[PDB]
């Protein structure tokens, strides 16, 4: 009745999720990255990773034409339509550290920018923390089987989001060359119960 | 007893009042929310309530543990017997939580004030600032208050008398979260029923003073018995009716009034699961049972 | 014998010494306040008279024969002898023409004898200025005659317009805080002189108060044979006084606990109202019992002290004033706002500390707090609170409570009351207290902050208004009450507060200083032998004017952005701009050094916030700060923390107000004067020394590179005396070299 989806999620341009405000300089980091805050990794929230795939997934199943699958998919509250949830998303711990490690580099760089006026051609050099490309993100993702029937549209809607986070960014300045992002080892295990249609379930994430 | 120990692997909010704060720790009424959202889940909510009213599932709150020092939260003591020597002023006030096997060394006095609280370290509160994005209006921003645990350190629950049922609900509470924004990435955990030897001895031993260790509120037969020589403290426990099939809108339940998870009583009281909602279609409970730790002074 | 008589008598009863010191003859002071008295045609009741010219043993000795029974100058002496504790019983009263008494002595502070066990003895005193508060004074002071003649010429201005009536005490009570607060209540050598006239006059009209209405309710018509026929040892064994604990629980919760957009507008609003609840609740039990506001000790910190009489019917007017207050409380702030009712049956031996044990009296009041705070309330209450629960949509924005709810708005009463009168508090503002009003008061009233100009339009004989002011002038006409509390307001908005500094940050600041071991100066710190009550009450006002007086004072003085939240007693709150929170910090601690001769210690607690951050997260934030301050110990070997250390924006950040704290503030002092003027462009290895330092346990192949590359820089400069004396102090000073400069950064950011 309980569904675990597992997967990883590689960076692949570098990627500045959130803002913690502390501790800055006059050079510093102007934007630093989410961290844990025991350990200090960096780490993808579930609430952003959530956020941004319904952010697709809505834009995608509506295309200007929230619908019955984001609201089943996501939850509702909003004035009458109170639809729970099936999808409860985690945050996302670091992975690559062991491997982060053997290069002798850091989980992040601080990466140097700056905006030129276009009246007195005047530059402003920002710093913006940002999480090292090819850094892994192992997730996971608990699915109620609420329903036994729409189990094959909301998975087939799972992987929809996947592949458009794919060809999209997942935090910060994105359309300014941050934040890109792949999945692999996406599969779903049942964790309680026993769903004998499983197979299909890994298939639409394998596909 | 049956210490469940739950370790969590992400950040919790476990909220008093607002969203921009969290408490380390979750009450025994929490669970019980959880334990009765999963039974719902599952087709049995009929048999907890049933199993829950008869006394066969009481359990106590969550209570920290640290590397196997089982914590309880201070018991409101009369203190009558300490003014001869130690500190009976503030130095007792920023203690929290004290160990539950050295509790009779603290009623009877000689545990460290200063030493316990670096000793009581287990993760810090954290701030998550969020937003609502918006296409072309602004976005929303907001944080949320969260908490994160030590590596080898999460939160106990004794349990007496350890339920199949229970052990079914608590498999389904692992991938559902427990607190507040368990379906963003917070909510998350495992168990293990683990059962004990040197705490069971606690609960069997005896004496005048009982210690309550959950969150309860007495019946109305026998409150005046429980408010004689009795040192509580009320807590208001309301909040919305989680449920998408309750009224059909966003609606408060019945705030209750119940005596806090420290209070010491001397006369024994078993607390009531409370009806708090009434005008929606189906009873939203809240669970005022009274689990107790009875100590001598 | 009317009470009005006694109370004035009492309270007029040392007038006389300030007389005697100041000009006229030399005769005893008695009789010279005496006749002060008589020169006024109103207090023409012979009564006054009596208990002024009547006051003392000989006196009464020279004057028990015409003076018959119930002549009510014997409640006076046994109050003043009460009042003075172990001072002077039987001697010689002041200008008896047989001692060449020192008519030229200062009253001294309290803080020469507190913890003289482990900070030594000194002998300080108060100069005379002309409010403003006046510190203690290394250079020993003498009163010059003209300051007298200054006093007399302005009590008699006072008094002519005074009348010895009910509704005039509290003008009397005002008058004397103003006028004698700096003045000895003795003036000798070899004894102590720290306590005022304006304490000791308080002091003993309470306990004449009060023995009066223990006298009468139990119907005693024979005060000489009780008290000055004998030495009054039945009546000093037996019990006669009660002390009550009123003690506000929760107030935190109510105030800092909301989260409101405006919130930040509020939090002045909702202390306002806290110390507002507990004065008018402490007046209303005052006139209640027939009592002046001589019996008020201490009010602040929601916490009041009263001096009643154990009387069974003050018993009973107690148990129903709770009853009521009780159920007033629980219909506005269920559980999140109660103030605990309790009194210690205390006798005449206990305040006087004949059995040595005064704070016995503290002991089992404290006890009895802690028991009624315990079990606050019965099972109907409880049942009440349970049943008076109803299932809502709505809730209070800020309060989230869904019960008084406002009909147009998600806002409660209280929420949306301290909101308008966050709106309309201002300065020159005084506060009313009518059956048409704005915030909630209990017993069925309202209260209002209407200025100055409207409050004579306002009464129109409406018998009881309860005036209260923040300044008091022309006490004796326009009767009010003045109540202190922090009212430093620079602007009321905290954005364009903000966006006032051209170079700086765009960060919030706030302070929260709370004094160490000021409960255990009360406990233990005042030694036993100089045990009173005058003392004690001495020290609780010195302590809770220097908190509220001096603060708003010494923000007044000059141009400070800073919008103080509460002040009150032993707790303080600010808001306002980074750099101000900054460098105030330094001198609230010099001046709370200065006037407690450096023997009570503070902890504060600073914070950095957006112009949005949840005003609740701050305030929690900056107290496990503060939390993070007291609990500082350079060694890990003594028990107990010495808790006298300041958290910096962290709590693993806890530096010290000592050596510590001076060698950072002239760290901070040396880098802004050299590093304002760089080449501007090798400025740019700051930022590499502040990430490469931010911790060293890790890799120093970087740091030791640094200082090479620092070796390496050479050109025509400064030389290398600073760029070598940053290596000098990057090896010692770790943490305190990062400290200095992230606040030298934070200072001096083009932001
Ligand atoms: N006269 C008198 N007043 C008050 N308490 C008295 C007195 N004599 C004996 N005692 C005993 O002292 C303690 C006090 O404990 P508490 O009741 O918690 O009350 C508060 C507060 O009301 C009171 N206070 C604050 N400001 C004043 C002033 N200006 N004058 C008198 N009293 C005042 O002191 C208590 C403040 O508590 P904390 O701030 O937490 O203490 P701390 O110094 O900060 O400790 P730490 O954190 O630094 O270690 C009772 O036992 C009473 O009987
Ligand atoms: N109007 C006010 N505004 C701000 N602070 C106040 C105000 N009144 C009192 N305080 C301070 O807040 C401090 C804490 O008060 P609070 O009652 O909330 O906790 P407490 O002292 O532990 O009492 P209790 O345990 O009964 O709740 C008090 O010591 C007091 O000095
Ligand atoms: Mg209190
Ligand atoms: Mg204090
Ligand atoms: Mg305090």
């Amino acid at each position: 009745m309980k569904l675990v989806i597992e997967g990883t999620i590689v960076l692949k341009t570098g990627m500045h999720i959130g803002g913690s405000s502390d501790f800055s300089a006059i050079g510093a980091v102007d934007s630093p990255v989410v961290r844990d805050t025991l350990t200090r990794l960096p780490l993808i929230p579930g609430s952003s990773l959530k956020g941004k795939m319904r952010y697709l997934l809505a834009k995608e199943l509506n295309n200007g034409i929230d619908q019955d699958e984001i609201l089943r998919l996501f939850g509702s509250s909003e004035k009458d339509k109170i639809r729970r949830a099936r999808l409860k998303f985690n945050d996302i711990k670091l992975s690559n550290l062991a491997e982060l490690e053997t290069f002798n580099v850091s989980s992040t760089e601080v990466k140097f920018e700056n905006t030129i006026n276009r009246k007195t051609a005047v530059a402003n050099p920002r710093q913006i923390e940002r999480v090292i490309a090819g850094s892994k993100f192992d997730f996971e993702i608990f699915y109620n089987l609420d329903d036994i029937k729409e189990v094959e549209k909301d998975f087939e809607n799972i992987k929809q989001g996947f592949d458009l986070l794919e060809f999209d960014y997942l935090g910060g300045h994105g359309t300014r060359g941050s934040g890109r992002i792949a999945f692999e080892n996406l599969s779903v295990i049942t964790a309680v119960g026993n769903f004998e249609k499983i197979n299909t379930l890994n298939e639409i994430l394998g596909a | 007893m049956k210490i469940i120990k739950l370790y969590f692997e992400s950040p919790v909010h476990f909220g008093e009042k607002r969203l921009s704060e969290s408490k380390i720790t979750f009450s025994a009424d929490t669970l019980f929310s959880a334990l009765m959202i999963e039974a719902v889940g599952l087709g049995k909510e009929d048999e907890f309530y049933q199993l829950a009213s008869n006394n066969l599932v009481k359990f106590s709150d969550a209570f920290p543990f640290i590397d196997q020092y089982y914590y309880i939260p201070k018991p409101m003591f009369n203190l009558k017997l300490e003014k001869e020597d130690e500190n009976p002023s503030k130095a007792f006030k920023k203690l929290l939580y004290v160990p539950i096997d050295s509790l009779e060394d603290y009623l009877s006095g000689g545990l460290d004030a200063y030493f316990e609280r670096e000793s009581f370290n287990l993760g810090k509160l954290a701030l998550s600032e969020k937003v609502q994005q918006h296409d072309f209006k602004d976005s929303e921003p907001y944080n949320v208050g969260t908490f994160t645990f030590k590596e080898n350190t999460g939160l106990y629950v004794l349990i007496e008398q350890t339920h199949p049922l229970l052990e079914e609900l608590l498999e389904n509470l692992q991938y559902s979260g427990i607190g507040g924004k368990r379906n963003s990435g917070y909510g998350k955990f495992k168990f293990e029923i683990l059962e004990d030897s040197d705490i069971e001895d606690l609960f069997s031993a005896k004496g005048n003073r009982k210690i309550l260790l959950s969150g309860a509120l007495p019946k109305d037969a026998e409150l005046e018995q429980a408010l004689k020589n009795a040192s509580y403290l009320l807590e208001r426990r309301g909040g919305f009716v989680q449920s998408d099939t309750y009224a059909t809108n966003l609606v408060k339940k019945q705030d209750l009034y119940v005596f806090k998870s420290g209070s010491t009583f001397e006369n024994s009281f078993d607390g009531d699961i409370y009806q708090v909602g009434k005008k929606g279609n189906h009873p939203v409970y809240k669970y005022a049972k009274s689990f107790f730790l009875e100590v001598s002074v | 014998m009317d009470k009005i008589n006694l109370v004035c008598g009492s309270l007029l009863a040392d007038i006389g010494k300030i007389i005697y010191r100041g000009t006229s003859e030399r005769a005893k002071h008695s009789k010279l306040g005496g006749d002060f008295i008589k020169s006024f045609e109103q207090f023409r009741n012979t009564e006054l008279t009596d208990c002024i010219r009547y006051h003392h043993a000989q006196e009464i000795t020279s004057v028990k024969s015409n003076k018959e029974k119930n002549s009510l100058f014997y409640i006076t002496y046994i109050a003043d002898n009460i009042s003075s504790g172990m001072d002077r019983r039987k001697d010689l009263e002041e200008g008896a023409e047989g001692f060449n008494w020192d008519k030229k002595v200062a009253l001294g502070s309290v803080f020469n004898v507190l913890n003289e066990k482990e900070k030594g003895r000194q002998n300080y005193s108060y100069p005379f200025v002309a409010e403003p508060l006046n510190f203690p004074t290394a250079t020993q002071n003498q009163y010059t005659t003209s300051y007298y003649d200054g006093l007399i010429t302005d009590m008699k201005t006072i008094l002519q317009r005074l009348k010895p009536d009910k509704e005039h005490i509290n003008s009397l009570l005002q008058m004397m805080e103003s006028l004698w607060s700096y003045v000895p209540s003795s003036t000798d050598k070899n004894q102590l002189v720290d306590i005022s006239l304006y304490d000791h006059s308080r002091t003993t009209a309470a306990i004449a108060s009060a023995i009066y209405d223990y006298f009468q309710a139990e119907n005693i018509t024979d005060y000489q044979k009780e008290l000055f026929d004998y030495n009054a040892t039945e009546f000093y064994d037996k019990n006669a006084f009660l002390m009550m604990n009123f003690d506000m629980s929760g107030v935190q919760n109510f105030i800092y606990n909301i989260s409101g957009s405006k919130a930040l507008k509020s939090l002045r609003a909702r202390s306002f109202y806290l110390d507002m609840l507990l004065e008018y609740i402490s007046d209303n039990l005052l006139e209640k019992l027939e009592l002046s506001r001589a019996n008020i000790l201490y009010v602040g910190g929601g916490h009041a002290y009263l001096l009643l009489a154990n009387t069974n019917k003050t018993k009973a007017i107690l148990s129903d004033f709770e009853h009521d207050l009780k159920t007033w409380f629980l219909d506005k702030f269920k559980i999140d706002l109660y103030v605990a009712m309790a009194y210690t049956e205390v006798s005449a031996n206990d305040l006087m500390n004949h059995n040595g044990h005064y704070r016995d009296i503290y002991r089992r009041l404290s006890q009895k707090t802690s028991a009624k705070k315990a079990n606050r309330y019965t099972a109907e209450e409880i049942l009440n609170l349970n049943h008076q629960g109803t299932e809502n949509a709505r809730e209070c924005r800020e309060c989230k409570r869904s019960d008084l709810l406002i009909e147009e708005d998600d806002i409660c009463e209280i929420c949306d009351s301290l909101q308008k009168v966050s709106r309309d508090l201002t300065r020159e503002n005084i506060f009313v207290i009518a059956n048409e009003g704005v915030l909630d008061m209990p017993f069925g009233k309202k209260m209002s902050a209407l200025s100055y100009s409207q409050a004579d339009k306002l009464k129109k004989s409406n018998a009881e208004v309860q005036i209260y002011a923040k300044n008091i002038s022309e006490i004796g006409q326009n009767l009010m009450t003045r109540i202190d509390m922090g009212d430093y307001t620079y602007r009321s908005d905290f954005h364009e507060m903000l966006e006032e500094v051209e170079v700086g940050i765009n960060r919030l600041g706030v302070l929260r200083a709370d004094v160490d071991n000021l409960g255990q100066a009360f406990i233990n710190g005042i030694p036993d032998d100089y045990l009173s009550i005058s003392r004690t009450a001495t020290f609780s006002r010195a302590m809770s004017r220097f908190f509220k007086n001096y603060l708003n004072q010494l923000l007044a003085e000059k141009s400070y952005k800073i919008n103080v939240i509460y002040a009150g007693g032993d707790d303080l709150f600010m808001i306002g701009a980074w750099q101000d929170i900054l460098d105030f910090s330094i001198v609230l601690k010099q001046k709370f050094a200065d006037f407690t001769q450096n023997k009570l210690s503070i902890s504060a607690g600073i914070g950095m916030f957006r112009e949005k951050y949840p005003v609740a997260r701050m305030a929690s934030l900056t107290g496990d700060l503060e939390d993070a301050a007291k609990d500082y110990k350079p060694d890990e070997r003594a028990v107990q923390a010495t808790k006298n250390a300041v958290t910096l924006f962290d709590a693993t950040n806890v530096f010290s107000w000592d050596t510590l704290e001076n060698d950072i503030f002239v760290k901070l002092d040396a880098i802004t004067k050299n590093f304002e003027k760089l080449d501007e462009t090798g400025k740019a290895f700051i930022y590499r020394l502040i990430d490469l330092l931010r911790g060293v346990n890790e890799n120093q192949q970087i740091n030791i590179a640094r200082l090479a590359y620092t070796l390496s820089r050479m050109e025509e400069k400064i030389g290398k005396t600073f760029a070598q004396e940053l290596y000098n102090w990057a090896n010692a000073d770790r943490k305190t070299l990062i400290m200095a400069l992230e606040i030298y950064i934070l200072k001096t950011r083009e932001r």
